[PDB]
Parts: C-alpha cells; sequence; structure tokens
C-alpha cells in the first residue's frame, strides 16, 4: 500500500525553504521599521494638537 | 569694564508667527512627553557638570 517519498521533503528544505527564510528575514525588518513609524506620528500628533 | 547683565531670548509676538513657521523641526529639546523631558534630564547634566 501507500505512495510517499521522504526524498522530497529533505530537498524542499535546502532549496525552496531557504528562499523563504530570506523572505522572513524582511518581515524581522518590517517590525523594526513599525517602531520608529509608531514614535514618528506620535511626534506629528502632539504637533497637530499644539 | 564690561560687566554681565543678564539676557534671555524671548521674540516678540509679531516675530513669533515666523518662528513657528520655520520651526518645523521634531525639538528634542521644547519640554514634551515623559520621553522629551528623559532625553533633558541628562543633558541638564551633562550642562551644568561643564559649568
Amino acid at each position: 500500500n501507500n505512495n510517499s517519498a521522504l526524498s522530497n521533503v529533505n530537498s524542499d528544505i535546502y532549496f525552496k525553504l531557504k528562499k523563504l527564510e530570506k523572505e522572513y528575514e524582511l518581515l524581522t525588518l518590517q517590525e523594526d521599521y513599525i517602531k520608529d513609524e509608531q514614535r514618528h506620528l506620535k511626534r506629528e500628533l502632539k504637533r497637530a494638537q499644539e | 569694564t564690561f560687566l554681565h547683565l543678564p539676557c534671555t531670548i524671548e521674540a516678540e509676538e509679531a516675530e513669533e508667527i515666523g518662528v513657528e513657521h520655520l520651526l518645523r523641526d521634531v525639538r528634542d529639546q521644547a519640554a514634551g512627553g515623559l520621553s522629551i523631558r528623559l532625553t533633558n534630564q541628562l543633558k541638564s547634566l551633562k550642562g551644568l557638570q561643564s559649568k
């Protein structure tokens, strides 16, 4: 019975998964970005109110 | 002799309008929120210390 390969998963890890891993590094970068951007609208929020 | 007599910048009211226009910077010292005055308090210690 059955039909599966284990060869395929391992291959997918070296090849395809590494390119997804570059993309997850970018979402890290996004994380950092929206700290500075949050602080900035906070400065502007005060300036508007004045 | 030349004796020091107190001075400060205070601005005229008519001047003010333009001062507001040309300052579009966030102002590191402006006396703002919690954040602005924790930056100040440190700045203030090094001010005095050098004096």
